């Protein structure tokens, strides 16, 4: 009964790229 | 105006905290599947021997 | 032939810890 | 005094942003190979049966 | 201003450790994934 | 038939570089 599982972390990958663009909102305007 | 700066710092820390947990969860999911896939292989190898 | 297991459980846990600890770095406004 | 503070904060945020896009990339390359190898191992089992 | 900067410095120190912790975890994963793909490749040969 | 190798060693390196770089942001 032999079967390999697939992983799905596409939502975490996407979240990280998103958080990164969101950090632009926290940059201080000097 | 430390207040706003403070607040921009706090917003960013919130967002970094969110990246960290997101990253630990992604790492967790990968360690699970890699190890599940190593049991699958090692079981097949026994099955064949 | 043997497939090895990975253990990054210490690391998974530390990231989760830091996430918790950074609460302590919030500025009280 | 605030300009030196804000300026270091923005610098650090910029290195952090790269660290998050770097980490998502490494995690995508890992997902892709994990899932590739899972399919190979499945295909072998298929053939062997 | 020392209160912002001491809070900032404390967060950055924790972040730096998280980077190295992430990169180490990624290494370990890259190692086992690779060794498992060898295992499978020599299984196939055989 | 064939299992692939993963190469993230560039990503791993960059994150350790960025960890070192953050020092030049301390105060
Ligand atoms: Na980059
Ligand atoms: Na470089």
């Amino acid at each position: 009964g032999i079967n390999a599982s697939v992983v799905n972390i596409q939502k975490e990958i996407d979240r990280l790229n998103e958080v990164a663009k969101n950090l632009n909102e926290s940059l201080i305007d000097l | 105006n430390q207040k706003q700066i403070a607040n921009q710092f706090n917003k960013a820390i919130s967002q970094i905290q969110e990246s960290l947990t997101t990253t630990s969860t992604a790492l967790g999911k990968l360690q699970d599947v890699v190890n599940q896939n190593a049991q699958a292989l090692n079981t097949l190898v026994k099955q064949l021997s």
